């Protein structure tokens, strides 16, 4: 079957969903580097 | 350490990392500047400091571009002197006739340049843009009309005076110098962004209207406020 | 030899035009997250021998060799994160080809992120994707999410135990931020303004770390080339021109698309084989952009007979750049075309540097008075020498862009400039 | 040409540095999760993903949402500022509910988006850059969108509407105004990019895993 | 009007170097006093350094 | 083109048309001409002293 559109998930996207998802990803980074100060303004 | 350099033919010793422009100054040379200041950091907008290189074929920024081995710069060539005209054609194009009534006349790096490394003649048959004035305080008036857009009044006011209220807002040809909101640029610096600007932008407002360079005489003294003896 | 009638066999972005699944089982169904655990193993200089070897070029617009630039970012460490930042800026008119990777393989795009942060060493990979893309960078976080959840990336990645993180950033509006050192400056939060060079983002890139930008068609096609062979990828296409690539066809066509080609297939056959020909025949064509806006228009005599790679097309005085075919016909205003697409990047000109904004500007105005004749036959060669120093004197490749397309419509169509410069003087008389 | 846009701020009773502006805890959740993706001590980098949250909280960002997000984020306000004057998808004043957004450039000029923004003017009665008296629509136009094959076309709040006709777009508008929602995506019998005529490529099934890898690999 | 009652108020001179400017002021007579030249120093400047990982330097604008 | 008295002329509007610029002072031979200048109750850049003397002009 090649003659429908499968890509039909995105007609139902709220205005958060591209953050919401962002949330659910923070469990599964791994630990960012650190520079050794707060700011370049430190 | 020490690499060589040529300028014109003539070899010249540099520390490493060394700019163009440095190396033109150890040989006697001042390329032409805009944005450049050597208190401040490097820009690379103004595009008024681009020579040549002997093979290569693009010109390169004299003020952010280290030397390398055995380069030779031709400070006057062909190709540095196209591009000067060609850098001195826009901002002249965009910039206002305000000469006589402006603060900068007789000492403006823009008209010295114009004359120095610059055309005499115009081919700008369009109209000019005009920007409103903002107000940073009783010290400084602006007329942002003469901006010609070096950011160096940015780059003192943050990495000198810590203040960093002033940046530009929008893009393209529209892009302003400014506080955006009616903050006044007020520290115990100040009157050095009217030093640094190159053009009559940001000028003495006590000083305003009441002579010319030309006229003055100086005389080398010190100052007499406080203990730094400055 | 002729180049031309790829196979759907060797195409490479399957599932293209979204018929078929595009989340994780569909996208294993097909050739994805196969046997990368033994690329990863197999290490970053196998993969950079392939890359080379296959003779990758830049897709997203110089085409500047990718193994080469990986084999810059390559070195050894020194102290600070590595970084590979997919560019997904997709600014440039004409251009689709990204957003449809990005909407239809999204899988793919982020095992190609995985094979080319462990070739050049790197713990991450931004995405950075322009903001009106907003339902792609939704897939592709879905994506993202299944590639998690099923172990393919992060801690341990595809059990090879190489550390790998990737990250999505959406970018506000700005072509100009397309731009690699622009892409940079934005990642960082600052205004979006492209740095000087050198440093080389190599050196010193996001961060103040070292990181390679890399086009989403690029980092797509890796994976892909490391597990056929790179060689079948060299094979394919013309000699130092090789491999298939994403055409996007539309303007004054019968049936505007995008379409997967070998490298070096001819534009006529292209236009009158995956996009129906010119309307009204080919006889009815006057022009057509190769690339995007950046690149010059030709006329139709040397479209009869032009290659669609990078050299045919700088033979013919254009480039290549982003494949996207833009078809004019013979009924249209070429002036007005050329106009708009300068006003295009008046708009887009990020304003930092004097030769771009002002001469921009300037050669915006120029154009409008001549789309209507408000001019003179001596203002032509005024706006050629303009033209002239814009080109080569900016900070970024945006003013060069934005005076080729003005350099060819002088060089091809200066008759029609100096009728209309004509018509419009004959016309003032009769006030 | 000129946009028609002031790059200056001037306090007013409806935007001014007091206006009461705060994230939910659902985005400073959210803005928690933002941060953590950039390096310890870069934490400025999140300035565009904080300030697009709070003006898609918002509707529109004014000066005091910047100034929160610079608390926020501990970098200089005239810095965000300049972010937000800078790109071009950030809202400096109130926009209607429904931003229609339709491209101009070259690739659509040539497929008559001329016909399209004079259906949506004719349609709601508004010039370019102008606000419907309901507040409810904002036509405005912009440059290549990056769906250019789908010529003409618009975007209406991150939906984009392709292959456009008048009637297309004047059907899309009466959706909008009667509460309803239209399916984005090309509405000419199409699905996505592929020809109109027919698939001239990819008809066939794609192959399995390992259709050619290499011996080695 | 500025009136003014010296007639040396105008008299500037131009010498190549210190030495020729002293010899000819010693032989001239008058009393005088001679500053040091003050060149500026050569200073490191790095356009690199305004993008630094975990430096100071990094600036917030461009 | 003959010249003999000087004169300061105006706008139609009325305002006089000298803005204090000094170039009268830079490039009178004679140095005959004596310029000062103040901001305006207005603020418009007007001269507070114009002096020529007709004694010192070569005309
Ligand atoms: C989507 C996209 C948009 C780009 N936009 C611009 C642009 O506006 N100006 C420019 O000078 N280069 C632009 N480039 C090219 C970049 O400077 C850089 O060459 C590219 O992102 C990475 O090179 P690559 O093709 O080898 O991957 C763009 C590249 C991509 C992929
Ligand atoms: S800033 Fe310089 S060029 Fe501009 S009006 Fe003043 S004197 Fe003339
Ligand atoms: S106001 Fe002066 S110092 Fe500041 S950017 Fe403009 S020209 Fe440069
Ligand atoms: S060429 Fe134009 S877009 Fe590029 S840095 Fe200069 S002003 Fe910005
Ligand atoms: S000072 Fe200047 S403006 Fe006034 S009269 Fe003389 S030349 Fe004219
Ligand atoms: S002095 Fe070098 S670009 Fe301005
Ligand atoms: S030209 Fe309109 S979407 Fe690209
Ligand atoms: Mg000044």
């Amino acid at each position: 079957d090649n003659s429908t559109y499968r890509n039909l998930q995105h007609h139902e996207y709220s205005t958060y969903t591209f953050l919401d998802l962002n949330v659910e990803l923070s469990k599964f980074r791994m630990p960012q580097p650190s520079s050794g100060r707060q700011s370049p303004r430190h | 350490n020490l690499i060589e350099v040529f300028v014109d033919g003539q070899s010249v010793m540099v520390e490493p990392g060394t700019t163009v422009l440095q190396a033109c100054e150890k040989v006697g040379m001042q390329i032409p500047r805009f944005c450049y200041h050597e208190r401040l950091s490097v820009a690379g907008n103004c595009r008024m400091c681009l020579v040549e290189i002997e093979k290569a074929p693009k010109v390169v920024a004299a003020c952010a571009m280290p030397v390398m081995k055995g380069w030779n710069i031709l400070t006057n060539s062909e190709k540095s002197k196209k591009a000067r005209e060609g850098v001195m054609e826009f901002l002249l194009a965009n910039h206002p006739l305000d000469c006589p009534i402006c603060d900068q006349g007789g000492e403006c790096d823009l008209q010295d340049q114009s004359m120095m490394f610059g055309s005499d003649r115009s081919r700008f048959l369009e109209g000019k843009r005009a920007v409103e004035d903002k107000n940073i305080g009783p010290l400084v008036k602006t007329i942002m009309t003469r901006c010609i857009q070096c950011t160096r009044c940015i780059r003192f006011a943050s990495e000198i005076a810590g203040v960093d209220d002033l940046g530009t807002t929008g893009r393209g040809n529209d892009m302003q110098v400014g506080t955006y909101i009616e903050k006044m640029f007020m520290s115990e610096l100040s009157g050095n962004i009217i030093d640094i600007c190159p053009v009559g932008a940001l000028t003495s407002k006590p000083y305003a209207f009441t002579a010319r360079p030309w006229e003055t005489r100086k005389t080398e003294s010190i100052d007499v406020m406080d203990a730094v003896g400055s | 030899t002729s180049f031309g009638s790829l196979k759907d066999e060797d195409r490479i972005f399957t599932n293209l035009y979204g018929r078929h699944d595009w989340r994780l089982k569909g996208a294993q169904s097909r050739g994805d997250w196969y046997k990368t655990k033994e690329i990863l193993l197999k290490g970053p200089d196998w993969i950079l021998g392939e890359v080379k070897t296959s003779g990758l070029r830049g897709r997203g617009g110089a085409g500047f060799p990718t193994g080469l630039k990986w084999s810059f970012m390559n070195k050894p460490s020194d102290g600070r994160p590595k970084y590979l930042v997919v560019n997904a800026d997709e600014g440039e008119p004409g251009t689709c080809k990204d957003r449809e990777i990005i909407r239809h393989d999204p899988h793919k795009l982020v095992e190609g992120c995985l094979v080319g942060g462990r070739a050049m060493g790197a713990r991450a990979a931004y995405i950075y994707i322009r903001g009106e893309f907003y339902n792609e960078a939704s897939n592709l976080q879905v994506a993202i999410r299944e590639a998690y959840e099923a172990g393919l990336i992060g801690k341990n990645a595809c059990g090879s135990g190489y550390d790998f993180d990737v990250f999505v950033v959406r970018g506000a509006g700005a072509y100009i931020c397309g731009e690699e050192t622009a892409l940079i400056e934005s990642i960082e939060g600052k205004q979006g303004k492209p740095r000087l060079k050198p440093p080389f983002p190599a050196d010193v890139g996001v961060f103040g770390c070292p990181t390679t930008v890399a086009n989403v068609e690029t980092v797509a096609v890796s994976p892909t080339i490391c597990r056929r062979g790179g060689a079948w990828f060299a094979s394919f296409g013309r000699e130092r021109n090789s491999g298939t690539k994403l055409f996007n066809i539309s303007g004054h066509v019968n049936h505007p698309c995008t379409v997967e080609e070998e490298m070096s297939v001819p534009l006529k056959e292209l236009i009158e084989k995956h996009a129906g020909g010119v309307i009204g025949g080919w006889d009815n064509l006057l022009a057509v952009i190769p690339g995007g806006s950046s690149t010059p228009l030709i006329p139709k005599s040397v479209c009869e007979t032009v290659l669609m790679d990078f050299d045919a097309l700088v033979q013919a005085q254009t480039g290549l750049g982003t494949a996207a075919v833009i078809v004019m016909d013979r009924s249209t205003d070429i002036v007005k075309a050329i106009a708009r697409l300068i006003e295009f990047y008046k708009h887009e000109s990020c304003g930092q540097c004097t030769p771009c904004r002002e001469g921009v500007d300037w050669m915006n105005k120029v154009m409008a008075r001549f789309v209507k004749g408000d001019a003179r036959p001596a203002e032509i060669d005024s706006l050629w020498e303009i033209s002239k120093q814009i080109e080569g004197h900016t900070i970024c490749a945006l003013g060069d862009g934005a005076a080729w397309p003005v350099q060819g419509l002088i060089r091809h169509f200066r008759p029609e400039l100096e009728e209309r410069m004509q018509q419009f003087a004959l016309q003032h008389q009769a006030r | 040409g000129a946009g028609g846009a002031l790059f200056v701020h001037r306090d007013t009773p409806e935007n001014n540095p007091d206006t009461p502006f705060d994230f939910t805890p659902e985005n400073y959740k959210r803005i928690e999760a933002i941060v953590k993706n950039y390096p310890e001590g870069h934490k400025a980098a999140a300035v565009l993903p904080v300030l697009d949250l709070a003006q898609r909280q918002n509707g529109w960002l004014p000066i005091s949402a910047m100034n929160k997000v610079a608390e926020i984020l501990q970098v200089p306000p005239m810095r965000v500022y300049e972010v937000a004057t800078f790109y071009t998808m950030y809202n400096r004043k109130p926009v209607g509910k429904y931003h229609i957004q339709v491209c101009t450039t070259t690739p659509c000029m040539l497929r008559n988006s001329d016909s399209i923004l004079e259906a949506i003017q004719k349609k709601l009665g508004i010039k370019v850059g102008e606000t419907t008296p309901d507040k409810l629509f904002t036509l405005i136009e912009v440059e290549c969108l990056g769906a250019c094959v789908n010529a003409p076309m618009v975007q209406i709040n991150d939906n984009y509407y392709e292959d456009l006709t008048p009637k297309d777009i004047e059907e899309i508008i009466d959706e909008l105004k009667a509460g309803k929602i239209p399916k984005p995506g090309p509405r000419s019998g199409r699905f996505s990019c592929e020809p109109a005529g027919g698939l001239t490529s990819l008809t066939e099934p794609p192959k399995g895993p390992g259709f050619g890898v290499q011996a080695g690999l | 009007w500025s009136s003014t009652a010296d007639p040396l108020s105008n008299l500037v001179l131009t010498f190549s170097t210190k030495e020729d400017a002293v010899a000819f002021a010693e032989k001239n007579g008058w009393s005088f006093d001679v500053e040091e030249r003050k060149v500026p120093k050569p200073k490191s400047k790095s356009y690199g350094a305004n993008f630094s990982w975990n430096k100071r330097t990094r600036v917030s604008t461009k | 083109r003959f010249r003999g008295e000087h004169a300061l002329r105006r706008y139609p509007s009325g305002e006089e048309r000298c803005i204090a610029c000094k170039l009268c002072e830079a490039v009178c031979p004679a140095q005959a001409i004596t310029i000062e200048a103040e901001p305006r109750a207005d603020g418009s850049r007007r001269t507070t002293r114009y002096d020529i003397d007709m004694t010192k002009c070569i005309y």
